[PDB]
């Protein structure tokens, strides 16, 4: 599942 | 990169982001500990909130 924590770009 | 500006719909808070679940339909956020029934950990796979699980 997706969370606020995982919902970001990691370049 | 930065997290998005999402807040939990139940408590209004954007804290505890590792526990702030996003629904795979409506994309609203819910803390594990704000859901009723309570969830003890982040579920594996896709997840849907009570309004979307149907
Ligand atoms: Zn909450
Ligand atoms: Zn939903």
């Amino acid at each position: 599942a997706r969370t606020k924590q995982t919902a970001r770009k990691s370049y | 990169g930065a997290m998005g500006s999402v807040s939990c719909e139940e408590c209004g808070g954007g804290h505890s982001p590792s526990k702030l679940l996003l629904c795979d339909k409506c994309d609203r956020g819910y803390h594990l500990f704000c859901l009723r029934p309570i969830l003890p950990s982040v579920p594996k796979g896709s997840w849907f909130c009570p309004s979307c699980s149907n």
